């Protein structure tokens, strides 16, 4: 399993 | 347990943190309830500096609720323009 | 716009994870001026930061202590409640 | 100007 990670 | 206000203070633009998660998604990797989490912290960046950590759940942005929010509806929320970013979180 | 808060430290007996400089028995306002806070320790996550001034400690006051007396305060002996003057 | 510091 898999998670978009957003980076700001 | 606490609730605890985490607060950078921005140059703005870059916050130095990451997240995942969101309403949008049946599962998280931190704690069972569907949320938006701090995933990283840059080591030398403002999030890590304000003393943001690893697993801290979102709960609001600048008093906006998050804690149901979508993962884009998150981003949306952090991104808006430049002030204190005051960030309430707890800890599972 | 400048601001004055109460800061909440739980200190578990080790370290606050901050330094302070100067004092009444230095040339260079009044309390003590945070210098340095670790990102990872307690003070940075209490909301402590680099040029905080440290106006009082758990109800002593210490706008004009030395640095030794404000070294003493903050490690009074084993809830640490700061009030700090920020810019 | 050298001033003392403490690490706490």
């Amino acid at each position: 399993p898999a998670w978009d990670e957003t980076n700001l | 347990g606490s609730v605890e206000e985490i607060r950078l203070p921005r140059a703005g633009g870059p916050l130095g943190l990451s997240i995942v998660g969101g309403s949008d998604h049946s599962s998280h990797p931190f704690v069972q309830e569907p949320g938006v989490f701090i995933s990283k912290v840059l080591p030398r960046g403002l999030a890590a500096r304000s003393g943001l950590r690893v697993g801290d759940r979102i709960l609001a942005v600048n008093g906006q609720d998050v804690r149901d929010a979508t993962h884009q509806e998150a981003v949306s929320a952090l991104l808006r323009p430049c002030l204190e970013l005051s960030l309430l979180v707890r800890r599972d």
